[PDB]
């Protein structure tokens, strides 16, 4: 398990669909299901 | 003793596949969302209590977008993560992450204030590392 700054610095230079499914695999990244966020409107 | 937290700063990029992106995000409903004219939407993400850092994505289709991120301390201290800016991410896919100052909320927010005539789609996702 690599440190979060690692993470970090792979998906910024070489970040994909390919690379975010590999790092899901692994762990490494735990992805936020959406239907559980909190989404506010306002005008 | 006590003392404020450091903030970090953020980090932002982009990635040039976005036709793949929107089909990927298509494929669950509350992953769109719809910003009517001179509509702002604020999407609340809590810090896990596992959390280290927060990512994101986002993208639309047709048209620019305000995106900014400020972070609730849990009246409540609300900090500055991005400053809200415009960003053509109709023609690129919007990505970046912060490092969680404590525990709290992030507040990510579409901001379509400017726009008289224009509805906005969009696509985002966020994972969280730890």
């Amino acid at each position: 398990t690599p440190a979060p700054d690692a993470i970090n610095d792979l998906l910024r230079s070489v970040d994909s669909q390919e690379v975010r499914d590999y790092c899901q695999k692994k762990g490494w990244i735990v992805i936020h299901p959406s239907n559980e966020l909190v989404v506010e409107k306002h005008i | 003793m006590e003392s404020l937290p450091v903030i970090a700063a953020p980090s932002m990029w982009t990635r040039p596949q976005i036709k793949d992106f929107k089909e990927k995000i298509q494929q669950d409903a509350d992953s769109v969302i719809t910003v009517g004219r001179g509509e702002v939407v604020t999407v609340r993400v809590p810090t896990h209590e596992e959390g280290s850092y927060l990512f994101w994505e986002f993208a639309t289709d047709n048209y620019d977008i305000g995106f900014g991120v400020y972070f609730e301390w849990t009246k409540p201290l609300l900090d500055e993560i991005v400053p809200v800016y415009r960003r053509d991410c109709h023609e690129e896919v919007y990505a970046g992450s912060h490092q969680y100052p404590g525990r709290g909320v992030y507040l990510l927010k579409f901001d379509n204030s400017y726009s008289l005539w224009r509805s906005k789609s969009v696509y985002y996702r966020v994972y969280y590392t730890r």
